[PDB]
């Protein structure tokens, strides 16, 4: 939340974004897939000497299908592809005990803890 | 009862996908610029680390919901300059090439009906609103690519490489998916077009009128604003102390008597913050479930033809079109509905010469004197032949079999 | 880990060790210190319980999704798009990972494609022929009928198309001839 001033110490290559003020990154005109999401359509990455660049991330290659009112495309060959998908099903089962946690082996603590009716139950 | 006419119906469905991202700070909220308050607050081990961790988790999940929903195409397709779709008029949902923000007309109507200093007062107490990763200019591009892929390549672009095909032929490929022959479309094509456009004409006139349809998408904004307003209002509470403002307490009290008052204020504000964090954690799960449902609908209704009942609208599903609304998605479902029906007398089979003929795919009907065979979902009478029925057994075990004759379209030619 | 760290906190008391407090303080002034410790640890425990209760719902939702995928993708052939992988689903294999499952989806993807000129129907003798299941294509001079998802040209016959109406109402119908594979045999 700084306009670039409000910065204590600045340097070279100060770049202004909609998400704030960026120091230490060089601005370019290229556009690659997002690596580190800066925000508001701005991403950053480390590349080639070596430096950190910030750009406006792109969405993908652009093409136009050769659409015509009497033209169709038919495949002739096929390919079998095997892909993997991971899914969690369960986590670890843990149990805790107040009398050992809150009070431990003490006795005078349990008598005071009994004033709270049915919390640990 | 057999229908004889049909109707194309286009309906709308709203779905929230994500909410606003916010972050809070203890050092500014509970204590502000004070230091003696922070020294006392350090006695609570790690209450604030987890409070600031949960909100960061919610914020990083909100940017994943939208990525799951919209980002499903690897190539940004573009509609061809020549608009020749066999009579269908998509100019009401295709992007406007004139206005600086490339959003279609219906998207503009959807954006104008949602109403997203109050903000400064919230921001002055360490409350900030982070900007989303994907701006609307990119979500609009994603929906434009999705919509331009379906009208020029069908479902093929969702399972590999897009293959072009004339629209009037995929609109028949889709009729074969619901149980109607091809020749129904090609012989009624103009009429169907004159229906579909009209349906689109009734969509915008329903969104531009005095109606409350996006209210399910406005309750999300209202809840989030209400929670923040209550959190800010909680700072104006005594909680048992002499005064509700910390600077006054530090000003007119020595440390030994000020510590207890400060501790009371700290515990009150800590509880007030924990309640908000828990409420946000609970609400994020509902938002996530809605985002998953929207992603499933995009995958199945849009990138293919669904056969699940009442999933992609009411009727027989043909296709769907996506649109973007502020913090949500809108689906326009096109469905096929039979219109005019007539009574007929039916029969399970036909006994010709001691043999029972069953329909290959269809049903026997009669207009009172003769018997015909017709498809189930539309009325189209045909002559009963042997190249159209199949035989199995003799006419003794079937319940309601009737006398009739079968053409056998090969005798006259041999003569 | 964080829960354990909550045992190393004063919470306003003189010390964070309960035995230390009980060892050097008589009951009347020890009770308030012990009460402060108890309420701090009670809050520290309630926060953890609530967090676990919230996380269990996400785990349950993931488990239900995995069970649905096992029921439909594995024990049958699914027709839902992008549910059991990318492409046209064929079959799947389950595998087990520590506290989770892994699905290996086998899919069919078209690879090479070619352009063709298409037509909705064929007018032979004032009658319009439509493909029974397939599409008309042409390599420039002759017309063939082929399946949609693969290239396999065939000769247009009458045992392969069906007639409906006359060639006056179809938009893009073209001249052609149909085999009728029964004339030569009778001769
Ligand atoms: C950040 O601060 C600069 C400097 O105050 C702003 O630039 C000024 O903008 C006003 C608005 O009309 C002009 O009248 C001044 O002449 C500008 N001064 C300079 C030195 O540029 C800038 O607008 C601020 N950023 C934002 C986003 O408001
Ligand atoms: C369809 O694709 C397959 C493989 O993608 C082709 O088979 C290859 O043929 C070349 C030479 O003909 C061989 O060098 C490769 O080893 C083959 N691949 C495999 C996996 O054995 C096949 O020729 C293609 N068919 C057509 C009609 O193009
Ligand atoms: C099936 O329904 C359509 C419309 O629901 C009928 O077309 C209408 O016909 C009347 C008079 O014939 C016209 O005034 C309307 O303008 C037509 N509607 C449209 C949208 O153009 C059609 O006649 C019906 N078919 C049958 C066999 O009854
Ligand atoms: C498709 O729909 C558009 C939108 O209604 C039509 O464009 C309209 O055309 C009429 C002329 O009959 C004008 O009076 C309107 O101002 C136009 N509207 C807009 C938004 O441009 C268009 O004619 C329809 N048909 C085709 C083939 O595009
Ligand atoms: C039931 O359908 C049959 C076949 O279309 C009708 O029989 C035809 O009726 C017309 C009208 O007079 C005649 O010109 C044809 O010669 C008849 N065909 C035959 C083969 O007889 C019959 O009239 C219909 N019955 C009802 C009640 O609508
Ligand atoms: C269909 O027609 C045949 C004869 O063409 C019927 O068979 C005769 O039906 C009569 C009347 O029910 C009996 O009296 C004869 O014994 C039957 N067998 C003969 C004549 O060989 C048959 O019943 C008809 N199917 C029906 C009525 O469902
Ligand atoms: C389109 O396909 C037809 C049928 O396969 C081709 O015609 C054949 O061409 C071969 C090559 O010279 C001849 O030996 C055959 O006698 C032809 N058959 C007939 C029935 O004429 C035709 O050449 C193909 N056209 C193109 C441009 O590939
Ligand atoms: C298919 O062929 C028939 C004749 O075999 C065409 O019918 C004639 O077309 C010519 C040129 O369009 C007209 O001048 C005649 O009046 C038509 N009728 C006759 C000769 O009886 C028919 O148009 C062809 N189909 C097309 C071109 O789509
Ligand atoms: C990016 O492009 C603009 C116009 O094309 C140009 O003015 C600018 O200098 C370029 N960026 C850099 C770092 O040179
Ligand atoms: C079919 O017959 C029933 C019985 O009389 C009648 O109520 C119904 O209206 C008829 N169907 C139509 C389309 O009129
Ligand atoms: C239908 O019911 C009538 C009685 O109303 C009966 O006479 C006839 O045999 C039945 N036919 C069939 C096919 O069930
Ligand atoms: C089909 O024709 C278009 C138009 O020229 C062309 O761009 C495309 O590459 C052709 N298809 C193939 C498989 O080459
Ligand atoms: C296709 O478009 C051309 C104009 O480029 C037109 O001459 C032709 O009649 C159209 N055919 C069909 C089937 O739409």
């Amino acid at each position: 939340d700084v306009n670039c001033w409000r910065v204590y110490s600045t340097g070279s290559n100060v770049f202004q974004t909609r998400a704030g003020c960026l120091i230490g990154a060089e601005h370019v005109n290229n556009s690659y897939e997002c690596d580190i999401p800066i925000g508001a359509g701005i991403c950053a990455s480390y590349q080639t000497s070596q430096s950190i660049i910030a750009y406006t991330m792109s969405l993908g290659a652009e093409n136009s299908v050769a659409y015509s009112n009497n033209s169709i495309a038919i495949p002739t060959n096929f390919t079998i592809s095997v892909t993997t998908e991971i899914l969690p099903v369960s986590m670890t089962k843990t149990s805790v005990d107040c009398t050992m946690y809150i009070c431990g082996d003490s006795t005078e603590c349990s008598n005071l803890l009994l004033q709270y009716g049915s919390f640990c139950t | 009862a057999i229908p004889t006419n049909f109707t194309i119906s286009v309906t709308t469905e709203i779905l929230p996908v994500s909410m606003t991202k916010t972050s809070v700070d203890c050092t500014m909220y509970i204590c502000g610029d004070s230091t003696e308050c922070s020294n006392l607050l350090l006695q609570y081990g790690s209450f604030c680390t987890q409070l600031n961790r949960a909100l960061t988790g919610i914020a990083v999940e909100q940017d994943k919901n939208t990525q799951e929903v919209f980002a499903q195409v690897k190539q940004i397709y573009k509609t061809p300059p020549i608009k020749d779709f066999g009579g269908f008029n998509f100019s009401q949902i295709l992007p406007d090439p004139s206005k600086p923000s490339k959003r279609s007309f219906i998207e503009d109507l959807l954006f104008n009906k949602v109403t997203l200093d109050l903000i400064c007062a919230q921001k002055f107490n360490g409350l900030t609103v982070l900007p989303p990763l994907l701006t609307d200019e990119m979500i609009a591009q994603y929906t434009s690519a999705l919509l331009a892929g379906t009208i020029t390549s069908g479902w093929t672009f969702g399972a590999g490489a897009a293959l072009q095909i004339p629209f009037a032929m995929q609109m028949a490929y889709r009729f074969n998916g619901i149980g109607v022959t091809q020749n129904v479309l090609y012989e009624n094509q103009k009429l169907i077009a004159n229906q579909f456009n009209s349906a689109i004409g009734k969509i915008q006139d329903s969104l531009s009128s005095t109606a409350s349809a996006l209210g399910k998408l406005q309750d999300v904004v209202n809840q989030n604003a209400q929670a923040l307003n209550t959190l800010v209002k909680q700072l104006s509470s005594n909680f048992g102390a002499i005064s509700s403002v910390l600077n006054d307490i530090l000003s007119r009290l020595d440390p030994p008597e000020a510590e207890v008052q400060i501790d009371r204020l700290i515990t009150g504000r800590l509880q007030s913050l924990q309640t908000y964090v828990t409420q946000q954690l609970i609400r994020a799960a509902e938002i996530r479930a809605s985002a998953n449902l929207a992603a499933t609908k995009m995958s199945e209704c849009v990138l293919g033809q669904s056969k699940r009942v009442d999933f992609c609208g009411k009727g027989y599903h043909l296709m769907s079109f996506p649109q973007s609304a502020p913090h949500g998605v809108v689906f326009l479902h096109v469905t096929y509905v039979p219109a005019q029906e007539k009574n007929f007398t039916t029969a399970p089979a036909i006994c010709h010469d001691g043999k029972a003929h069953f329909p290959r795919e269809g049903v026997f009907v009669s207009n009172g004197t003769h018997w015909f065979v017709t498809q189930r979902n539309f009325y189209e009478p045909q002559i009963i032949t042997t190249d159209n029925t199949f035989v199995s057994g003799n006419c003794d075990v079937v319940i309601g079999i009737v006398n009739n004759t079968v053409y056998d379209p090969l005798q006259p030619e041999l003569d």
